[PDB]
């Protein structure tokens, strides 16, 4: 009906119409956001890449927007624009198709048609370059290090990610190092130069007080059997209906708890990692002062985040009540070391602990939080971009122009294709030309020279050659020092092709009810 | 004063390019559907080409005006494709909209344009033959000359006006330097017969004048004598009085005539023929008192037909009777009368083997709905073979020519580019519109079709396969035997590619505060 026309126009309304204003892509451009929200608030906004993490947009077609900016992120760890840039790149095509009345099936296929061959092509202008090679890792990460909130510490961020990588590669070639086999640990105080590449399992988690175990032979484990004691685990007969019969059981818990930690130390437990559960207590509060008194690392009702690790890691199984002992399942670890550094920060590092062969764990430091998260950000690309260099071998260009170099191509593509979808296909790939002049476009006044050029400027520079979008001018965008592995822009293509394509599908509405 | 914006502007440019341009594109050939003319009178007409329809259509946007100026040249020199540029126009001009809508010059892409138009153009010179002889042509005449007396008045094609208006050019085609026009060659509409009912005069029919054919129908020699002046009495083809004093005077009044009849006859044989035009028309008298006396007359005729009878003879006319000449009589090869119409008299037959600058096919039509339509469909075959007796080169075009020269300049787009890049690439779409905007007209997807082609191209370029005009299975040129003359397609790649540049002249968008006011 009209309904399924419409709404995929309006699909095609809200999801495009968000898309283009998420193009300043990159770039110093474009005027500094506050933002007074749908339902009201005052947001003050900045690089649409975040913004695209923490746009909210309510549509039908607008929901599909944040994934797609999301994915390209865990696909890459670039290109978060990327994707979208060439979303309304896709969602334009569309409509002339269904302006010249193509239907949207026969449309759908056009888009794998042009995700088919439009990775080849990309493939075709992927400069190959190895996956293991600490200079391509080096390198690669460089360009994104550099273009990174710290281009200083680059220099000591990317060994790390080459080093966390080649540690948690695959030997010779591989997909691997995946970003949840490193564990990118944060520690309040150190330096971003204290910024620790650890080949082993370092769980982020904070280590009990201080001046317990740094020593070695631990046993780290999540363990969920309780202290017993009166009023803990313990049975009790005695209502308080006096003050003696409070304290009574007081006197006899401390001392039981405390004689339990014992066990726990003498089960060799320099960490253990404590059940979330309790009963009353579980491990109670004088438990910790007392297994911290026997320098047992504990962290009470430890995050979920570093029990998944060192299950994960380690291969840590439960354990059996501490009056029965222990089962030694508290996982392989020989140091349980909490690190002070700045003065700052309680880090457990459990090294030695059982791995893979992966699981590097980066211990990321700095003055500040900020200062952390400076390098933090900027070494996750640094590992990202290896890991897409891992994932895939390539060097294309960043910033979007090789997008241009696809599209003289897939255009012809098409042209030889010869079919209805050459008309289909070809509309896009045209279209996806648009995004260079969209990253520079939202700042200033006098507009028009540069867009229009630069797909020409490409195209002029043929297939071989063409416009540097961040560094300007024309030279081949592939090897610039404006790069990317290929797995950063092809995946672009993949969850646009098939999110936008999903809108072709979309007949009517319904809302479940 | 009021001034708008040049966009503004450009959108009444493609308001207005739009259902002109549509107008053909369901009505583009036979598997096009017909156009309808209902008038300042209210009168219903169907209706051909642009310029037929363009001109009855009452042209309102500047576009509309400029359409009818530039769309009659094409039926002027090749008779077709003035359908086509009216669809180029706006193709390419409603995507050079949406260009200029991606914030893109109508200054720089036009160029292109019409930079593409030679390269398409020579992409054309590339198509198909570049020769037509005298007995090859008439095949491809034929096929024409299906196509064009297979289209409107019949679709049977009559091969009479078939070859017969091809013989008229043929006649005319070699005496102007491989050179005709369409007075040098002539359509006689006059009914009395069906379409089936027609004729090649070498000069012109007249309906002979006669008032009894008892007194004697004479034509003889080959010779007319062209005369303004009397071949028997004289009379300004209005009232005149005639009196007698006595009864037996009404005698001798015919003995004048009788006398004038022969002194006329023996004054004007002597020069020539004896068949004298005379623009006078005279009374039943004396007319047939001379068929009666001898040698008849042609009265009662158009100041014009003189004319045109000595004008096709190359001599004058005999103004004076007092005067006479025989340049001033007629040249001419035959002048027969022969029996005209089912309906009427005997027509004089000046067919000019003395001198003939005209030839002239004559058509009976059994309405003149139908001799008219027949009228209005030949002028088409006949122009193009006047582009072929100059320049005899015809390219297989309709889908076959379009996509192909689309192709190259889509191909040549990314070779040149820049400003030209999207102005080839938007000028080559146009193109492939037309016979994707055939199976519009035509009952299939104009997509899959062009596709299907797109497809051929790819395998084959310049095919003598094409789409299907006739909606064939097949889907030909050659064996669909639609062709045009490479003049005309060019010359029609010309004239769109001229408008949509028109479009841009100069920069002038002001008015007094009268445009179109």
């Amino acid at each position: 009906r009209d309904k399924p026309a419409q709404i995929r126009f309006s699909n095609i309304s809200a999801a495009k119409a968000v898309a283009d204003a998420i193009r300043t892509s990159l770039g110093p451009k474009g005027m500094d956001k506050m933002i007074q929200d749908g339902k009201g608030d005052v947001t003050i906004t900045n690089d649409g890449a975040t913004i695209l993490k923490q746009m909210q947009v309510l549509h039908p077609a607008a929901r599909m927007l944040v994934e797609l900016s999301k994915a390209q992120d865990i696909e890459a760890g670039d290109g978060t624009t990327s994707v979208v840039i060439i979303a309304g790149s896709l969602l334009d095509s569309c409509t002339k198709l269904l302006q010249k009345g193509i239907h949207p099936t026969i449309i759908s296929e056009s888009f794998q048609k042009a995700l088919e061959k439009g990775i080849e092509i990309l493939t075709d202008m992927s400069r190959p370059v190895e996956l293991s090679d600490r200079e391509t890792l080096l390198n690669s990460a460089t360009t994104s290090l550099n273009s990174k909130v710290v281009s200083q510490y680059s220099s000591l961020l990317s060994p790390m990610s080459v080093n966390a990588v080649m540690k948690v590669i695959d030997p010779a070639t591989a997909t691997s190092v995946d970003l949840r086999d490193i564990k990118i640990v944060k520690k309040l105080g150190g330096t971003i130069d204290d910024c620790e590449l650890v080949e082993g399992l370092v769980l982020t988690q904070k280590v009990s007080n201080s001046g317990i175990t740094r020593v070695e032979k631990a046993k780290i484990g999540l363990i969920q059997f309780c202290l017993s004691a009166p009023k803990t685990d313990m049975d009790n007969q005695i209502v308080v209906s006096d003050y003696a019969q409070m304290d009574r059981v007081l006197r006899e818990e401390r001392a039981y708890i405390l004689n339990l930690v014992k066990q726990i130390k003498k089960t060799g437990c320099n960490v253990l990692l404590i059940q979330k559960s309790i009963l009353r207590d579980a491990l109670s509060d004088l438990a910790l002062h007392f297994l911290n008194k026997m320098k047992i690392m504990v962290i009470k009702d430890i995050e979920r985040e570093d029990i998944e690790f060192i299950c994960k890691t380690i291969g840590t199984k439960p354990v059996a009540h501490i009056d029965q002992f222990t089962a030694d399942m508290l996982g392989s670890a020989e140091l349980a070391e909490e690190v002070n550094l700045n003065g700052s920060g309680k880090l457990l590092k459990i090294t030695g602990c059982a791995s893979p062969g992966k699981t590097v764990t980066i211990v990321v430091r700095g003055s500040n939080k900020l200062v952390i998260e400076e390098a933090e950000r900027s070494i996750h690309d640094a590992l990202c971009v290896i890991r897409c260099l891992v994932k895939k071998r390539a060097l294309i260009a960043g910033g979007g122009a090789p997008e241009i170099e696809l599209a003289l191509r897939l255009t012809e593509y098409s042209r030889t294709l010869s079919g209805m979808e050459s008309y289909c296909v070809r509309a896009f790939a045209d279209a996806m030309e648009v995004i260079p002049s969209t990253l520079a476009e939202n700042a200033g006044l006098n507009p028009i020279s540069t867009v229009t050029e630069l797909r020409n400027r490409h195209a002029q520079g043929e297939k071989t050659a063409g416009i540097n979008v961040r560094k300007g001018g024309i030279s081949n965008i592939l090897e610039e020092l404006v790069v990317q592995p290929l797995l950063v822009s092809v995946s672009a293509l993949t969850l646009a092709t098939e999110t936008v394509r999903s809108i072709l599908k979309i007949d009517d509405v319904v809302n479940t009810r | 004063k009021s001034r708008l914006m040049g966009l503004e502007a450009l959108k009444s440019h493609i308001m207005a390019a739009k259902a002109v341009a549509n107008t053909m594109r369901t009505s583009l050939g036979p598997n096009g559907l017909d156009k309808m003319m209902v008038d300042k009178d209210g009168d219903v007409t169907v209706t051909n080409d642009g310029a037929t329809i363009l001109s009855m259509m009452d042209v309102d946007h500047q576009i509309a005006k400029l359409m009818v100026e530039l769309s009659k040249s094409q039926d002027d020199e090749i008779g077709d494709g003035t359908t086509g540029v009216v669809v180029l126009a706006g193709a390419l001009l409603e995507e050079a909209e949406q260009l200029l809508d991606r914030g893109i010059h109508p200054i720089r892409i036009a160029d292109g344009y019409e930079q593409a138009a030679r390269v398409a153009i020579e992409h054309l010179d590339k198509i198909s033959d570049s020769v037509l002889v005298d007995i090859k042509d008439t095949e491809p005449l034929i096929q024409t000359a299906k196509t064009t007396l297979g289209s409107k008045v019949v679709n049977s094609c009559h091969r009479q006006m078939a070859e017969i208006a091809v013989n008229a050019v043929l006649t005319v085609a070699d005496m102007e330097r491989r050179d005709v026009d369409f007075e040098l060659i002539k359509v006689e509409g006059k009914v009395g017969g069906r379409l089936e009912d027609t004729k090649l005069i070498k000069g012109v029919i007249v309906d002979k004048d006669f008032s009894h054919p008892q007194m004697p129908k004479k034509v003889e020699d080959a010779k007319i004598a062209i005369l303004t002046c009397p071949f028997e009495p004289p009379k300004p083809k209005t009232k005149h009085k005639l009196d007698v004093t006595s009864v037996e005077d009404y005698k001798a009044l015919q003995k004048y005539e009788k006398e004038k009849f022969e002194e006329m006859i023996q004054q004007i044989k002597e020069t020539g023929a004896n068949l004298a035009i005379c623009q006078w028309g005279f009374d039943d008298e004396a007319n047939h008192l001379l068929l009666q006396n001898n040698l008849p007359a042609v009265r009662w005729v158009g100041g014009p037909e003189i004319e045109l009878i000595a004008i096709a003879t190359g001599g004058r006319i005999v103004p004076r009777f007092s005067e006479l000449t025989a340049e001033k009589l007629g040249f001419a090869g035959l002048v027969q009368e022969i029996s005209f119409g089912t309906t009427k008299d005997k027509m004089l037959v000046i067919e000019q083997c003395k001198n003939s600058r005209a030839v002239t096919i004559f058509i009976r039509g059994g309405n003149k709905m139908i001799i008219e339509e027949a009228k209005r469909s030949l002028h088409d075959a006949l122009c193009v073979i006047r582009n072929l007796i100059r320049d005899n080169r015809v390219v297989y075009g309709g889908g076959a020519a379009e996509i192909s020269c689309a192709l190259a300049v889509s191909q040549e787009a990314d070779k040149c580019p820049t400003l030209e890049q999207y102005a080839m690439r938007a000028f080559a779409d146009a193109l492939e519109v037309i016979p994707m905007a055939l199976s519009e007209n035509s009952g299939m997807n104009p997509i899959q079709t062009m596709t299907e082609v797109r497809a051929r191209q790819v395998k084959e370029m310049n095919p003598a396969l094409g789409i299907d005009c006739l909606h064939k299975g097949t889907n030909d040129m050659k064996q669909q035997h639609v062709i045009e003359t490479l003049i005309g397609k060019k010359q029609q790649i010309s004239l769109a590619t001229q408008m949509v540049r028109m479009i841009l002249k100069i920069d002038d968008i002001r008015k007094p505060g009268e445009s179109e006011e």
